[PDB]
């Protein structure tokens, strides 16, 4: 806001963009979007039903759009680099990379970022290290907790 | 539309989601947090059909019926496998913390809950494990809080706030810990608490009035009534067990007040079961009074009036049409008088003027939700005519349903409708003596002298059309105010202006009848409705007769001696003071009456007429329908002694006896009749309900369930002989259960509802053409007169404004939902809920008298000195003083009076 | 008896500022009055939606719904230790146990002199450094069982 990015005129546009952060108060069902739009509003996280889609009747009734950091982090790499350089990261049916890492008992337990199509043996062994001494591998959830 | 459910064709309305649309066609589909007038959340999952993509699928896919639009070509199955597996799981679920509680649980044999667990067959418990438990509140003395027995079908939440419009209910908590109360123990606020008794599908909330005296549905005897606590004429259904009143249902009416009441209707029946009602016909001899029986009472009643030289009449707005009507054919057309003040008896002829000669249409309570502007001038609806407060907010509320509608939303879905439409709502304009109910959503509050609220309907009409008489002295502020809501007024296509006679002033109506007569001449919709005092006030404003004023003047000349008081206590309408003088000159009077009033102390004789649980008649409510109440039970059926007989029946065969020296009765069509030829504009009584002939395949229509118990029981320790059936000789209805109550018998009049796996007030469904719509033989109540081709003219006499002048307090009527209605305040419940009676001042005039808050302060009305504490109103006007209508001491005639010599005590 | 300061008064309306709707500012407002005397008293709910101009059922139902708002007296410093799943795999168990031997209570309750108040939280976002806790401020990763009662004598 000091170096006129966001608020009134940015960058001689005439384009108004306010940003705000709106800090929850510990409840996991604020994750999904209807939920977070009701969590916005001051509401309970109560979802909604779809039909009507955020698109359509978001936040107070507008028009809404709620998206991934990680989505607007791809953003302005599409932007400034090209949409022929993102479809070219990965020679899959998911273009562009991704924040992929392996947790739990591991030798390097972390974060790092792989293009799609990245097996998952890899990222155990090759990044994270494999399992710990005297351990050996039983299961593992690809997505997280659900 | 065009849908196939379970290999059979049907067509539906293509707007109904497919829950009410196969409840509409029949079907039986488990559900639980849906509601016809509530709308659809998806919340219990119940609901669960399996929808094909086409007629040849084999998979399908399970789908929330009430969720799911009734569209053409649309292919479910109800009795499919896995969708009864589902319904019959999401049943278990909710069994795992169900309380095993059904024996002490006064929703038992009334109970959705139960009857949904039947209907999915769960009977079997493989759930081992604690059931989650819950402290209860105290809700205050008409409602009981159970929050063991909720299944968090969130229909309290969503009426209380979203329809009804409450603040104090919510939802608390999270996974399976939620609590749905208030926030602390307390009364709760709103005016409409008592429709959670039968919108919580469990025994959550339930009937505390009921709760003393408790009995079960099967046990109860009902009839179809109409309330009889204000004007607007809600259809009930009382329950009667044991010789006492139990419970008033909500009998559904389409057209009227279709799934709800209002507290003062659903607890105030109390007065009833008062043990001070004359039961006899008691004669005062001297110091004694002797106890005669219906002909002793008869003839020397008979015989004391035929003595006499004049006797006049004086009728009520509390009695039925046929009772008035009788009292006039016994004293005589010239000497009926109506029971009401003159300045009353003018403002209700002046509303009834407008209602039947102003060429405006005046809307039945489920039409008012369907206007898109609302001017209230004067009448404070929420504590006069409450339903109609819950219909003008459901009015309020279409602006979001119209936007709704805008985006391709169905109306059902009512999560999306609120979220598309978030504080935009239809315009509404109260005015009033100070601030009402309704002003939370209320676009302006003008809170005004009713001299003042009359200026402004006067300027907001001549501002529509200035041919309309204009207003001179209007403040520019004020005056953007006007422009303001002239302004909603012209863009809505459906205009809906509400006065009434409870502000005490005849400028107000006529303000209001000049505001709708300008929006009728730009070619709007316009509605008017006025709310009147009583429940057939408007009966007795058609009827006519003199005030009051002129049968106290007849009584103290001594040009009549002798006076027959209908069901009138007299000193609403008059000073105590001077109808205690007359009554008291008077050598003959005569009290037809079921409550123990205090002119009874005067009367020579007492005739112990019935209330309207104990009678049949008809009712004018404030729009003109005419209605018919039937009688619940017979009195004499335990207590043998207790004569008491209609009050159209007691005057009847007193004409009788005073004519032809021999007592006949009467039957109740053969008084329509008499009606009906007599005063043609009461002509349309007579096909508000059939004739006591009428059946159903030759079968009379049963008062009470067919499971009735207790038969050669109920009346054994007075008798093992059992008594002989009480015989309905007046109506269609039995007084037993040998009679008809099937959902699909042709007639209009249904004393309760009750289908075959449907036990709780689910079963109106069964009883509607299409749910949440009309009854499916037509609903009961007939207009008695039609929109008039021409209208009336302007009024022209603008009052001038409102001037405080030294010495004189102008009354403003404060009227309270518990405490103003008459019979109302006899039932004990009410006192604990009535609130305490003080006197309201503005902050300088307190500071002018030298009063604070709670300090007594004493004033003289009609040379008698009465005292109450002091609340300070900030927003009553300055020269004006804040009365509660109705209560102890306080008539609802005081309304517009002054007062003299207000000081502290 | 419960009287908004006007601090929190102007953080309240400043939050109101921020939205479209008062309504939205409610959870903010919560977790002010949180902030300023260490949970939600019972007047403080009435205070809210008198500022916020919405029904006092609605602010009780926000601040029942969310664990973070807390409606029952709490301890001077909160510990909140994590006992979902990564942390279970990496052993939140020995954790909880040093924690309930030394503070001597269970989880949802708080100590005799009232420094203390251990509770069971989600999630904390750190599962690739658990076990993790969050004590009122601060987030400590890498636990050991050892190091406990190390780490809580630094809150005095
Ligand atoms: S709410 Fe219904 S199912 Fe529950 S205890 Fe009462 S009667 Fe039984
Ligand atoms: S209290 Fe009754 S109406 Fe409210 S969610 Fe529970 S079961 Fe439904
Ligand atoms: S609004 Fe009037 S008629 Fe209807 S239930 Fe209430 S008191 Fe009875
Ligand atoms: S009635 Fe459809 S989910 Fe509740
Ligand atoms: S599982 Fe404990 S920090 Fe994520
Ligand atoms: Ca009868």
């Amino acid at each position: 806001t000091e170096a006129g990015l966001l608020g009134k005129n940015i960058m001689g546009t005439g384009f108004d963009f306010e940003l705000f952060v709106h800090t929850g108060a510990g409840r996991y069902i604020c994750g999904e979007e209807t939920a977070l739009i009701n969590s916005l509003e001051g509401r309970r996280a109560n979802p909604r039903s779809k039909p009507p889609f955020p698109a359509t009747s978001g936040a107070w009734g507008k028009p809404t759009c709620v998206n991934n950091v990680e989505t607007l982090c791809n953003v302005p790499a599409i932007l400034a680099n090209g949409v022929e350089w993102y479809q070219n990261i990965s020679k899959s049916k998911d273009a562009g990379t991704k924040l992929m890492g392996f947790s739990g008992r591991v030798k390097n337990p972390g974060l790092w970022e792989l293009p799609f199509g990245t097996t998952a043996r890899e990222i155990l062994e090759d990044y994270a290290g494999g399992m710990r001494d005297g351990l050996k591998f039983k299961a593992w959830q690809p997505g997280g907790a659900g | 539309a065009t849908i196939h459910v379970d290999g059979k064709e049907y067509e539906v309305n293509g707007a109904d989601n497919l829950l009410e649309a196969c409840l509409s066609l029949g079907l039986d589909i488990p559900y639980f947090c849906w509601h016809p007038a509530l709308g659809s959340v998806g919340a219990c999952r119940q609901c669960a059909v399996k929808q094909y993509q086409n007629a040849e699928d084999t998979r399908g896919r399970l789908v929330m019926s009430c969720m799911t639009p009734a569209s053409d070509g649309t292919f479910i199955s109800i009795d499919d496998e896995e969708a009864k597996q589902f319904r019959e799981s999401v049943v278990e679920w909710l069994m795992t913390n169900h309380p095993h509680d059904c024996p002490v649980c006064e929703e038992g044999g009334n109970c959705h809950l139960q009857d949904m667990t039947v209907m999915t067959g769960h009977s079997f418990r493989r759930y081992r494990f604690t059931k989650r438990t819950h402290r209860n509140q105290d809700l205050g003395p008409f409602i009981s809080h159970e929050m063991n027995r909720c299944i968090a079908c969130y229909r309290c939440v969503r009426y209380y706030k979203d329809y009804a419009g409450g603040t104090d209910l919510g939802v608390y908590g999270a996974h399976d810990n939620v609590y749905f109360g208030r926030p602390e123990d307390g009364t709760l606020e709103s005016e409409f608490s008592g429709n959670l008794v039968e919108i919580c599908p469990t025994g959550v909330f339930t009937d505390k009035t009921h709760s003393e005296r408790y009995n079960r549905k099967w046990d109860m005897q009902f009839a179809p009534s109409i309330c009889q606590q204000c004007s607007i004429g809600c259809n009930i259904s009382p329950g009667e067990r044991y010789g006492e009143l139990r419970r008033i249902e909500n009998r559904y009416n389409g057209t009227v007040n279709h799934y709800f009441l209002c507290d003062r209707g659903r607890f105030g029946y109390g007065y009833v079961n008062l043990k001070d009602r004359p039961r006899q016909p008691v004669q005062r001899r001297g110091d004694d009074f002797i106890t005669l029986n219906a002909e002793q009472a008869m003839q020397g009643a008979a015989d004391i009036l035929r003595q006499s030289k004049k006797v006049i009449g004086i009728g009520s707005p509390r009695a039925s049409v046929e009772s008035n009507f009788a009292l006039r054919e016994l004293v005589g057309e010239e000497n009926f008088y109506t029971g009401i003040a003159h300045g009353e008896q003018e403002r209700l002829q002046l509303a009834l003027k407008v209602l039947r000669e102003g060429g405006i249409y005046t809307p039945a309570l489920r039409e008012i939700e369907s206007y898109d502007a609302v001017l209230v001038l004067g009448e404070d609806v929420t504590q006069t005519g409450a339903r109609v407060a819950l219909a003008v907010r459901q009015a309020v509320k279409g602006k979001a349903r119209e936007m709704a509608a805008a985006q391709k939303v169905a109306d059902w879905q009512i999560a999306a409708i609120l979220n598309i439409g978030q504080r935009a709502k239809h315009p509404l304009f109260v005015t009033n003596v100070d601030d009402t109910r309704l002003d939370d959503i209320a676009a302006w509050t003008y809170r005004a002298p009713v001299e003042d609220q009359a200026r402004l309907g006067f300027a907001i009409a001549h501002a529509l059309d200035n041919s309309a008489p204009a207003v001179d002295g209007i403040e520019p502020e004020l005056q953007s105010k006007i422009d303001v809501i002239v302004q909603a007024l012209a863009g809505a296509k459906k205009p809906l202006i509400i006065s009434g006679t409870n502000a005490g002033s005849l400028e107000v109506i006529q303000a209001a009848a000049n505001v709708a007569k300008a929006l009728k001449g730009r070619g709007a919709d316009v509605g008017i409705t006025m709310i009147a005092r009583s429940v057939n006030s408007m009966g007795l404003g058609i009827m006519g007769g003199g005030s009051l004023e002129e049968a106290l003047t007849e009584l103290e000349t001594g040009r009549a001696d002798a006076v027959v008081v209908l069901e009138n206590d007299l000193h609403r309408h008059a000073s105590a003071t001077r109808v205690n003088a007359a009554l008291a000159k008077a050598p003959l009077v005569m009290v037809v009456d079921h409550q123990r009033t205090a002119i009874m102390e005067n009367a020579h004789l007492v005739l112990s007429a019935a209330s309207f649980a104990e009678s049949d008649g008809t009712v004018i409510n404030n729009e003109g329908r005419a209605q018919r109440f039937f009688q619940v039970y017979d009195p004499a059926y335990y207590d043998s002694k207790t004569v008491m007989l209609e009050s159209w029946r007691w005057l009847h065969s007193l004409h009788s006896t005073l004519l032809s020296r021999e007592v006949d009765w009467t039957q109740l069509d053969h008084v329509i009749d008499a009606v009906v030829a007599k005063i043609p504009e009461l002509a349309g009584i007579k096909d508000a309900a059939p004739d006591a002939t009428f059946r159903i395949r030759g079968q009379k229509l049963a008062r009470e369930p067919h499971r009735y118990s207790g038969r050669t029981a109920m009346r054994a320790n007075i008798s093992v002989h059992e008594p002989r059936q009480p015989q309905d000789i007046d109506t269609m209805f039995t007084f037993s259960m040998e009679g008809n109550n099937q959902p699909t018998a042709h007639r209009s009049q249904v004393p309760f509802a009750w289908a075959p796996g449907w036990n709780s007030p689910q079963a109106w469904n069964k009883f509607q053409d299409e749910v949440g719509g009309k009854l499916r033989f037509g609903d009961p109540g007939v207009r008695l007169f039609e929109t008039s081709e021409n209208g009336l003219d302007y009024f022209t006499s603008v009052p001038a404004r409102f001037q405080p002048q030294d010495g004189k307090w102008r009354i403003a009527p404060y009227y309270h939902l518990f405490g103003s209605d008459e019979l109302s305040q006899r039932a004990p419940v009410f006192q604990s809920r009535m609130p305490q009676p003080y006197i309201k001042l503005n902050p300088a005039d307190a500071a002018k008298l030298g009063v604070n808050a709670g300090t007594r302060v004493s004033f003289s009305y009609d040379g008698n000195t009465v005292t109450l504490p002091v609340e300070i109103a900030e927003g009553l006007t300055a020269g004006q003083v804040g009365l509660p209508m109705g209560m102890s001491g306080i008539a609802p005639v005081l309304a517009g009076a002054h007062l003299e010599d207000l000081k502290e005590a | 008896a419960f009287e908004l300061s006007a601090a929190e008064r102007e953080a309240i309306e400043h939050e109101m500022h921020h939205y479209e709707d008062p309504r939205a500012a409610s959870i903010e407002a919560l977790k002010i009055v949180q902030k300023q005397r260490g949970w939600v008293p019972d007047g403080a709910i009435h205070a809210i939606a008198d500022v916020l101009g919405i029904p006092a059922s609605d602010v009780e139902g926000v601040a029942t719904f969310y664990s973070q708002i807390f409606r029952q007296p709490v301890g001077r410093h909160v510990i909140r230790y994590c006992d979902s799943v990564v942390c279970h795999i990496n052993g939140y168990q020995g954790i909880q146990a040093a924690l309930e031997k030394k503070l001597n209570i269970k989880p949802g309750q708080t100590t005799f002199d009232g420094r203390f108040t251990l509770l069971p939280t989600c999630c904390l976002g750190n599962c690739d450094k658990g076990p993790n806790m969050m004590i009122d401020e601060d987030t400590h990763a890498h636990l050991t069982p050892e190091a406990i009662p190390e780490l809580l004598e630094r809150y005095k």
